[PDB]
């Protein structure tokens, strides 16, 4: 789930299904703690930015797919010499693919492969616009030096 | 939408100019009372009359240093008045705001927001036109919670500043605008 | 190695009469690392078809220096043959179809790697292998500036 | 008289008794009126075109490297336990040790803190900040441009190791760029409304530091007046 | 306009009558009228001090009036 | 002046199959994650010999205002001619 | 039928400042005339 990339929503109450221009994502639900629960899929409607690229890829090259949200914590982490989240799911793959707001670095590229990035990013500063000034030497500005 | 005195100038700047002219008066006075070869009252009168441009008082410095200092003070008053007039004109010419939303593709109207409300007539052709378009699904979902009964109540509520935008046909809207010179499409 | 002439990336200058090019330093004083360049003549390979040894220096030069340092190998650079990035050369030429320019020289077998400001496209990466981007440059426009006046 | 006639006619003067001198001073007064009118016009035209003054260099600026050896200490930070935090800790030890005081708790919290003036800057990912800036209420927030960005990378698509499908999807992504559909997607979902917002001029209200020029001019004039008084006294004493 | 006119009248009358006890009401009105139009016509200044303060305040008011008028007139011709 | 479009990055080329390919593909990522590329950029690209914001107002030159100077010169010459006419009229009466 | 009108006219309440200032000046002037006749009687 990513606010600008992968937005999750609920089914339409007027139809009990997902609206048009959306992809049916089976959100994994595991709540029972005393006993493992049956395969838990909640009909969700996922849409955003990466979803459009994924749909266009599936339309270009012929293959089938069925997304499902990550289980615990985050997308990537290398604690205890082991991966969790999406990367940890890719370790013992069982999915053969992974999408979302994933970053590229040395370790995650030496562990798993990566394709060509479709968007640029990096460390960027963020500040608020400041009110303008008058160039306090402007009392002699609107005139030539010879006149 | 401006203030009379303290809009183009700061009060601390007013106090600074006052202290400056008060000091300049004494400085012009001393230059004659401490030089070989200045009626402090008349000197202060001259110092005040040069800045405020008033034609009161009959006094002129008879020295040379006092004379050049008076010339510099006159130039200072002139440039101060010029800067004041320039700033006032700039602030009075750059304070004419007018939203005048362009149309359907306006950024304020393209995306739903709580600072801009608009409605239409429920159970009409506009509802079908908005339900059939997929690009305006967000705008339709936003306007769904504001639909009015008919145009008779909507036009009356628009002038009551309860709403901010209303959509209808061309003929009805043009006639309502022409026969009542209060709103303009 | 194959490299093309671009001033902001790859400077080219003629060597002195001794056989190399005079060294210099940067603004802070660091020694600008250069390398010998064996390419065509000054104007073109057309009339003066000779291989005069020049010296090159620039961004890609020090990048290749660092890459060879960390990879611990040796190199022998040489300029491009025709003076072009690379494109398809479709001549009637029933038994002939190949690339021209630097891409053609690479596909021919003149060198192994390409250390130059080369772009990435579909047809380019379709045949050869590329690496991760080391720069991000988008096209833009350029107009002249005139100082205003009354 | 000829000097007073150019500064609005504020100081008293002594008019001559002739007629041609009167015509001359009348022509001079007309010239001075034209001069003052043009000066006032240009000065009013000047104050309406000042805006867009803000810029920083990058992660090598004196503001980030030397917080204390400058104006009162600058502020900049982000949330811990992140990729950006780990990178800035592995790269700039002292910068992280300094910024550890201003560690925020989120993104919207940091935006509100910047809007309230509690924080001076913000260091986070480029894509999310660009989105939240282009798709925000008002256009008062803006980045420092692409320029130079340390640890420049992109968002890829993870694929299982040694998968042949990677070659196909690479060419697919390249064709997406070549066709222009990616630009349309970026303009529809990522590009906001503030991207096409021009600069908005305003009024500076003429603070004290603005008249520092004329204040220093008056001070130097008083100093020259004292110098000339001393010189005249010395010259007339003998 | 009528406000500043009646104010000029009241100020001139009160000034001359109160603080003037050859400076009649005609010359006072002429001076108080000339002080609003840039100071172009000659005038006859009084001999007192409170009348001087009054005419100085009036000159400041006239300067503010002229500045605002010029600002609004320059703003008008651009639209 | 303008906005970017078709933002495609550069890259190092090589043949279809070689270990040097992956070696360079890893070394470039390591350099980017280290800081060498930023130093190279600030050294060979970031010249920054000119930083000037937009200047909208235009200053008045001297030739544009030669009018008042010509007018005052004509006034001076007409004044000396008027002094001739004035002494003539004075001698007349 | 009325074209767009961009300029805004100045009202009276927006400029009540100069009127208040001149009224304060008049009352301070009558007080100053009291102080003036007092100082004249002193000397």
């Amino acid at each position: 789930e990513e606010a600008p990339f992968v937005i999750v929503e609920s089914v339409d109450p007027l139809s009990g299904t997902c609206m048009r221009n959306t992809v049916p994502c089976q959100k994994r639900i595991i709540s029972e703690n005393k006993t493992d629960e049956e395969p838990g899929y909640i009909k969700k409607c996922c849409k955003g930015f990466c979803i459009d690229i994924l749909k266009k890829i599936s339309k270009s090259v012929k293959f089938t797919y069925d997304l499902y949200l990550v289980t615990n914590g985050k997308h990537g982490k290398k604690i205890n010499g082991t991966w969790n989240g999406m990367i940890g799911e890719v370790v013992m793959k069982r999915a053969y693919m992974a999408v979302g707001s994933l970053t590229i670095n040395e370790e995650r590229s030496e562990v798993v492969d990566f394709s060509v990035p479709f968007i640029e990013t990096g460390i960027s500063v963020m500040v608020s616009r400041s009110n303008g000034t008058v160039s306090p030497s402007a009392f002699l500005e609107p005139f030539s030096a010879d006149v | 939408t401006l203030d009379s005195f303290m809009q183009p100038f700061q009060s601390t700047l007013w106090l600074l100019v006052g202290l400056s002219v008060h000091v300049v008066a004494v400085m012009l006075y001393l230059l004659d009372r401490f030089s070989p070869f200045l009626t402090l009252s008349s000197a202060m009168w001259f110092s005040w009359g040069v800045l405020l441009n008033s034609g009161i008082g009959e006094g002129a410095p008879r020295s040379f240093s006092a004379r050049i200092l008076g010339m510099v003070w006159a130039g200072f008053a002139m440039i101060i008045v010029a800067s004041y007039t320039a700033n006032l004109a700039a602030f009075l010419v750059l304070d004419r705001p007018e939203e005048r939303i362009t149309g359907i593709n306006d950024p304020r109207l393209r995306n739903p927001s709580d600072k801009f409300i608009y409605a239409t007539v429920k159970q009409s052709s506009v509802d079908i036109y908005f339900r059939r378009q997929v690009e305006l699904s967000t705008m339709y979902r936003h306007m769904e919670k504001h639909n009015y009964e008919s145009a008779a109540e909507a036009i009356q509520a628009v002038r009551d500043n309860k709403l901010h935008a209303f959509i209808w046909d061309s003929a009805v809207l043009e006639f309502e605008a022409s026969q009542k010179c209060d709103l303009v499409t | 190695i194959v490299t093309i002439h671009q001033e902001p990336f790859v400077y080219v200058k003629p060597t002195m009469s001794d056989g190399t090019c005079k060294e210099e330093f940067t603004v802070n004083g660091d020694p600008v690392k250069k390398v010998i360049c064996t390419g065509p003549n000054d104007t073109s390979p057309g009339s003066p078809r000779h291989t005069v040894p020049q010296c090159c220096y620039g961004f890609c030069i020090d990048l290749l220096i660092k890459l060879a340092r960390t990879m611990q190998f040796t190199y022998e650079v040489h300029l491009v043959a025709d003076g072009k990035f690379g494109t398809q050369e479709r001549v009637q030429n029933s038994n002939k179809k190949e690339w021209n320019g630097m891409m053609g020289e690479l596909l021919s077998g003149q060198a192994d790697m390409i250390v130059a400001p080369l772009t990435i496209n579909n047809e380019r990466a379709q045949y050869i292998e590329f690496s991760k981007p080391f720069k991000y440059q988008g096209l833009t426009i350029l107009v002249k500036k005139e100082i205003p006046r009354s | 008289l000829l000097w007073g006639l150019v500064f609005n006619n504020s100081v008293p003067v002594q008019n001559p008794k002739g007629t041609t001198s009167k015509i001359m001073v009348s022509v001079w007064a007309f010239f001075a009126v034209i001069f003052l009118a043009s000066y006032t016009a240009n000065l009013a035209a000047f104050m309406i075109q000042e805006e867009y003054v803000d810029q920083v260099s990058g992660l090598s600026d004196k503001k980030f490297q030397r917080p204390n050896d400058f104006s009162p200490p600058f502020r900049f930070g982000t949330v811990p336990n992140g990729s950006t935090e780990r990178n800035i800790r592995n790269n700039y030890a002292e910068m992280h040790a300094y910024m550890g005081k201003f560690n925020q708790r989120g993104v919207d919290d940091a935006l509100l803190s910047l809007k309230t003036g509690k924080l001076d800057a913000f260091i986070y990912d480029a894509a999310v900040l660009n989105y939240m800036a282009g798709r925000d209420e008002g256009c008062k927030l803006v980045t420092i441009g692409s320029g130079k960005v340390f640890a420049s990378t992109g968002y890829g698509i993870a694929i299982q190791k040694d998968s042949g499908w990677k070659r196909q999807v690479d060419l697919a992504i390249l064709q997406l760029f070549g066709d222009g559909e990616m630009e349309e997607l970026e303009a529809l979902w990522l590009t906001g409304i503030c991207h096409n917002e021009k600069n908005e001029v305003m009024s500076s209200q003429l603070d004290i530091d603005n008249m520092a020029g004329v204040f220093y001019m008056l001070g130097a004039a008083m100093a020259l007046s004292l110098i000339t008084f001393i010189c005249e006294h010395l010259f007339y004493w003998q | 306009w009528v406000m500043m006119f009646v104010m000029l009248l009241i100020v001139s009358a009160v000034a001359v009558f109160v603080f003037e006890y050859s400076f009649t009401i005609g010359k006072a009105i002429w001076l108080l009228w000339g002080l609003v139009f840039n100071n172009s016509v000659p005038v006859q200044n009084p001999k007192g001090t409170t009348s001087k303060i009054m005419v100085s305040v009036w000159a400041f008011f006239a300067v503010i009036f002229l500045a605002s008028y010029t600002a609004n007139l320059a703003a008008f011709m651009i639209q | 002046t303008g906005e970017l479009f078709f933002r495609s990055g550069f890259g190092i080329g090589m043949r279809k199959d070689s270990p040097w390919k992956q070696q360079v593909s890893l070394s470039i990522l390591k350099s980017h994650e280290n800081g060498f590329m930023e130093d190279l950029d600030k050294t060979w690209v970031r010249y920054q010999e000119c930083d000037s914001r937009s200047n909208a107002p235009a200053t008045l030159t001297f030739e544009n205002m030669a009018g008042v100077f010509m007018l005052v010169a004509g006034g001076i010459v007409a004044g000396i001619f008027l002094i001739f006419i004035e002494i003539a009229y004075k001698r007349h009466k």
